């Protein structure tokens, strides 16, 4: 994925063969893993873009995409 | 004191003697016959009630699915198929969707494509048909006598229009013959249970009913007529399509109910408030004491 | 995941743990990969099982699990 920001924030531009694969990606506080459980598909022009928040020992809810360090936004293609 | 503390209480008398008496029983009325040499006695309709009515048909009004399983083939060779397309558990859907290299095909056209999911029901109903005989009467006769209480039941009598005569003993006293005819209470009608909750309902509109359903003779649950009522097979896709099953329908149904007599139970067994006309005699009854 | 079958044919139990994970179980004609990119969730009652097309040298369409050696049925439950 490629690595870019949005407003100061992380933002991953996740491709379709990484679907299933944690993401890392290093930052200042250390190692930052988001966990994405996307209708993930290819990137094209239909996309989408929301953000992965911080989860600290807490049970993800009514969510597909959360990281544990620091919040990180995502966008993604839902093309096949 | 009971009969004695209605308003609508009737006295009636017999003009002969060893003859029949005519009466009116009604919900909520009493009546009260009178003869030379004989006691005084009270009469009280308080039940009419339907026992095992014929269970007409049963509607699933809540489901779930489970095991949703699809199958497709290119353009070109013919209509798939799942076994358990021939499970009467599962509902199933044949459409046709696009094909191509994308996804396996030779040839880029519409293919055929099936999808099925185990329906289980969660949550039914069932309206059933109240025939007028098979209907059942109670009906109490009480001595006049005054005696205190505070042990003296009136004898307690269940009868059916096809029951013959009766001859109910009164402790004390001998017996009481009688017999009683259920005159005019309808039943093209139907007699919905939703949860220990009845209505009666005009038919052709129970049968109309768009859900799930099974025959009244049923004892399965499982092999629901008509599934799709409660299911929606969402567009497909070369190899995989969704089904998602419509929330209960109890709401729906109650307030689309409001209007319609509502019918009290318990027991299972339904109630009305029934009407009747008997006639009795008296020859076999005699003054205790 | 569990590996059994259906028809003749191998069929993947896919469990949770196993989301963004290359698939890759061995086959009498050589090691099979199966991509799994899909909703997946947790196995439970709420199960979907369809079949995962063999795809030699084609882009991927309208689809989100694909192997590339032999056809594979693939099952995994959506729970969370």
């Amino acid at each position: 994925f490629h690595l870019t920001t949005r407003n100061g924030e992380p933002h991953m531009i996740v491709s379709r063969q990484e679907k299933g694969k944690s993401l890392l990606f290093k930052t200042e506080d250390g190692v930052n893993m988001c966990t994405l459980m996307a209708d993930l598909g290819e990137l094209c022009e239909d996309t989408i873009t929301y953000k992965c928040p911080l989860l600290r020992q807490n049970e993800p809810e009514d969510i597909d995409c959360w990281c544990n360090s620091t919040s990180t936004w995502v966008t993604y293609g839902t093309c096949t | 004191m009971r009969c004695i503390g209605m308003s609508n209480r009737d006295f009636v008398e017999g003009v002969s003697g060893g003859s029949w008496v005519d009466i009116v029983l009604e919900h909520g009325s009493c009546v009260t016959t009178m003869a030379k040499n004989k006691p005084t006695l009270d009469f009280e309709l308080i039940k009419t009630e339907a026992k095992q009515p014929a269970t007409l048909r049963k509607y699933c009004i809540e489901a779930k699915l489970t095991n949703t399983t699809t199958e497709s083939r290119c353009p070109t060779q013919g209509e798939p198929s799942l076994n358990e397309e021939q499970d009467k558990r599962f509902v199933c859907k044949h459409s046709m969707v696009d094909r191509g290299w994308g996804n396996g095909c030779g040839l880029f056209g519409k293919g055929g494509i099936v999808t099925c999911a185990m329906f289980r029901c969660k949550k039914n109903m069932e309206g059933k048909v109240v025939q007028p005989e098979n209907l059942e009467y109670t009906i109490v006769i009480t001595p006049h006598s005054g005696e205190e209480h505070a042990g003296k039941h009136g004898k307690e009598i269940k009868i059916t229009p096809q029951s013959s005569i009766t001859e109910a003993e009164l402790t004390g006293y001998g017996t009481v013959t009688m017999e009683c005819s259920p005159r005019t209470l309808d039943f093209e009608m139907v007699l919905l249970q939703m949860e220990n909750k009845a209505w009666l309902v005009h038919r052709q509109w129970f049968l109309d009913l768009p859900l799930p359903w099974l025959p009244g003779a049923d004892t399965q649950g499982s092999n629901w007529i008509q599934k799709e009522t409660l299911v929606t097979f969402k567009n497909p896709h070369a190899k995989k399509q969704d089904v998602v099953v419509l929330g209960s329908q109890e709401g729906a149904m109650h307030t689309a109910l409001t209007g319609a007599t509502e019918i009290q139970m318990s027991s299972g067994n339904l109630l009305f408030t029934g009407h009747l006309k008997c006639r009795l005699r008296m020859d076999k009854l005699q003054l205790k004491g």
